[PDB]
RNA sequence: UGGCCGUUUUCGUUGU
């Protein structure tokens, strides 16, 4: 849905590094050089930003009932 | 035999955390023309049972 | 209820009478019961559900 | 539903006093403790210098349930000192070692930086 | 006796080398200081009202992680022992957050910086939340849209790493010791042999291979360990150090108390 | 006049979250009560690879 | 005293339980009722 | 009893500062429930605090 | 002022 705060397995807060992590992808750079930027070593953190899937803009795609 | 140990504060850290909805139902009911059935708070006078 | 006093226990299907046995009470927290890892086979059970 | 209360994991009740002390009759010099509101964090600790003793013939401990929080200590020192001081020393003796290695982490980092 | 030999420091991670203390000691320090370092983080959210598409007790959760600077927590008395009728501005640090996006068009960003403190027992350093920078806009809290407005009244107390997994202050503990496996403690998997398949620890160079004729020491014991450390930032790599050992002095000295006040 | 309510589950808790109120195909009244909790895995949960 | 909230047009009002089922402003046919005011909590657990 | 289905708050205990409603009142000893958690705790009448024309009182309304 | 009442029958899906 939304990336999480805290990285279930050790704790290391990483949810703040998600749009810097879009962010880099988007001049093209690979998504292990990303990770590595944001200083990302435990892969206990690199498979959330790896494999995070966004929701929260398809649930606001809605109009809300107000 | 095919039990599992879960780290507590994964758990607390949004692990496997998922909601549940439940949806109840209701509507007004008719026995006539001049019979129905109306949504209201019932007073423990005017009602029974 | 309280600690050490007796209740039956079971399964289904019970087919041998090794499928029923009388056991002592120890209360506890959480909402599962909980056996010695041994006396499985005699219930023919697992904790897979 | 029957869940404990995460609060109670280390607050004690006031009827219950944090330690109780039973001594272990069928041998010479022997005890067992009851913890309360504490786990192998405590345990372990006091249990490895307290076998560091000299004066200590068996110091052992065990946590019944991890759904309980308390554990029960067993220490036998030898006639020459009563079980009570032998513990009551080892507290100290960790409580300096303790000291010592902050004062040397604080003056450590102090001159790192 | 005790040593210390830190090799990089830094504000969160600390990479040090604790030596010449019973590994029960290092064990217990790092389970402590995980588990045993009272800190500051959102308890009782008060939700005004809510028009997000997230449930309200998904936001209650999401606070529930945020980390707060608790670098004077050791002051804060304990909530369930202050004796304050409800709650006071000694027993409780209060944070409100209150935003919205107006327009049509957009996605408004609600992030962590957005949070704000309305009181506290100040000047204690307690409440405001961390950033690893200034401009750092940080956590992200939630999105919003047209006419969706967010406003919330938080609160926080002083708990420990027990009671949930939002105080604990330490990250990820490094932690080990004899990296050429001397002591033997560990026997090693392999296909051909040990040596050519299991890769060597970055703490390789720190102590030196047994020589090949070296035989077994049954008196040797663990002396030397690694152990880095790290933080969210709620507080400082030392500061954490420190009041581990000072909680674990602490409730020795209380057990000490109790031991000499039963007879 | 006698009580006709829709009690809750005795089994459940939460927090009602969405009403609906609007008329059936017959145009009598006709509700809709979405009721919402998260659960937490705990003892006795389920789980698969 | 009981408000409302339409599904199409969003416009609040109000019913006394003898008006027709209808949104005053767009005459749309769903509605819903609006947050309480009694204060709401949470552990944040 | 007039003094049943009221919101009500802890001042002091292990809950300091919850918000609950009085689900049974049999009588010196107060069975209020939360919302927080998903749980009924029995609490002493001088531990709460009760929600009063202005502001919170204690028991003393 | 105690005392105190919530369907059946089908079919389905699943679970061990
Ligand atoms: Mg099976
Ligand atoms: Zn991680
Ligand atoms: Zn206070
Ligand atoms: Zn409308």
């Amino acid at each position: 849905m939304i990336i999480p705060v805290r990285c279930f397995s050790c704790g290391k807060v990483v949810g703040d590094k998600w749009d810097a992590y879009l962010r880099l992808l988007e001049e093209g750079k690979q998504e292990g050089d990303a990770l590595d930027e944001l200083k990302l070593k435990r892969y206990c953190c690199r498979r959330m930003v790896l494999t995070h899937v966004d929701l929260i803009e398809k649930f606001l795609r809605y109009n809300p009932l107000e | 035999e095919d039990s599992m140990i879960m780290n507590q504060s994964s758990i607390d850290r949004g692990l496997f955390r998922s909601l549940f909805f439940r949806s109840y139902m209701d509507q007004e009911k008719r026995f006539g023309i001049s019979i129905v059935e109306e949504f209201e708070k019932p007073t423990r006078a005017t009602t029974l049972r | 209820l309280m600690d050490d006093d007796p209740v039956l226990f079971n399964r289904q299907p019970s087919l041998h009478k090794m499928s029923m046995m009388a056991h002592r009470v120890k209360v506890m927290p959480y909402s599962t019961f909980r056996l010695n890892l041994s006396v499985t086979s005699p219930y023919n059970a697992d904790f897979d559900g | 539903m029957n869940a404990p209360d995460r609060f109670e994991l280390f607050i004690l009740p006031d009827d219950v006093p944090k330690l109780k002390i039973t001594p272990d009759s069928r041998v010479p010099n022997c005890i067992i403790i009851k913890f309360e509101r504490e786990d192998h964090t405590l345990a372990n600790l006091l249990r490895e210098e307290l076998a560091l003793y000299p004066d200590v013939t068996f110091v052992a401990y065990k946590v019944e349930h991890p759904l309980f929080a308390n554990f029960v200590m067993r220490l036998q020192t030898e006639e020459g000192t009563r079980p009570k001081q032998a513990l009551e020393r080892a507290c100290a003796s960790i409580i300096n070692k303790l000291k010592t290695l902050d004062h040397k982490f604080n003056e450590e980092w102090n001159i790192k930086n | 006796e005790p040593k210390v030999n830190i090799i990089n420091a830094q504000d969160d991670e600390v990479e040090l080398m604790l030596s010449d203390v019973n590994l029960s000691l290092a064990n217990s320090l790092r389970r402590t200081m995980l588990a045993e370092v009272p800190t500051l983080a959102i308890d009782l959210v008060e939700i005004k009202m809510n028009t997000s598409v997230l449930a309200d007790e998904f936001i209650s959760h999401r606070l529930g992680l945020i980390p707060l600077v608790s670098e004077d927590v050791e002051e804060m008395k304990y909530s369930r022992d202050c004796t304050c009728e409800d709650y006071c501005d000694e027993c409780s640090v209060v944070l409100e957050l209150s935003a919205r996006h107006e327009g049509e068009e957009g996605t408004t960003d609600v992030y962590s910086s957005s949070l704000i403190k309305v009181s506290g027992p100040g000047n204690l350093n307690v409440g405001e939340p961390v950033r690893r920078d200034d401009y750092d806009q940080g956590i992200l809290l939630c999105k919003l849209r047209n006419h969706q407005e967010l406003n919330i009244r938080c609160i926080a107390k002083k708990g420990i790493a027990k009671e949930h997994a939002k105080w604990s202050p330490c990250s990820a503990i490094a932690f080990e010791y004899d990296p050429h496996n001397k002591l033997k403690h560990t026997d090693f998997w392999f296909e051909v042999d040990a040596k050519k398949e299991w890769p060597d620890s970055k703490y390789a160079t720190w102590e030196e291979p047994p020589k090949p004729g070296e035989v077994f020491d049954y008196k040797a014991k663990p002396n030397r360990f690694y152990m880095t450390v790290e933080t969210t930032g709620s507080l400082k790599a030392n500061q954490v150090f420190s009041r581990g050992i000072k909680t674990l002095q602490e409730k020795l000295a209380n057990v000490l108390f109790e031991l000499e006040n039963s007879r | 006049k006698r009580d006709a309510s829709t009690p809750l589950r005795s089994t459940e808790n939460g927090i009602v979250d969405q009403v609906l109120l609007t008329t059936n195909q017959e145009g009598l009244k006709f509700v809709k009560v979405r009721m919402r909790t998260t659960k937490v895995p705990q003892i006795g949960d389920k789980f698969a690879s | 005293g009981v408000k409302y909230t339409c599904g199409a047009c969003a416009h609040n009002f109000s019913l006394n339980k003898s008006d027709p089922v209808r949104c005053k402003e767009c005459g749309h046919r769903v509605i819903y009722k609006a947050r309480t005011k009694r204060m709401i909590q949470f552990d944040a657990r | 009893d007039p003094t049943l289905n009221k919101t009500v708050k802890i001042r002091q205990g292990g809950y300091k500062g919850k918000i609950g409603i009085v689900k049974e009142a049999n009588g010196d000893r107060f069975r209020v429930e939360l919302h927080n958690p998903n749980k009924t705790i029995p609490i002493p009448c001088s531990f709460l605090l009760i929600e009063s024309t202005h502001g919170w009182v204690p028991y003393e309304d």
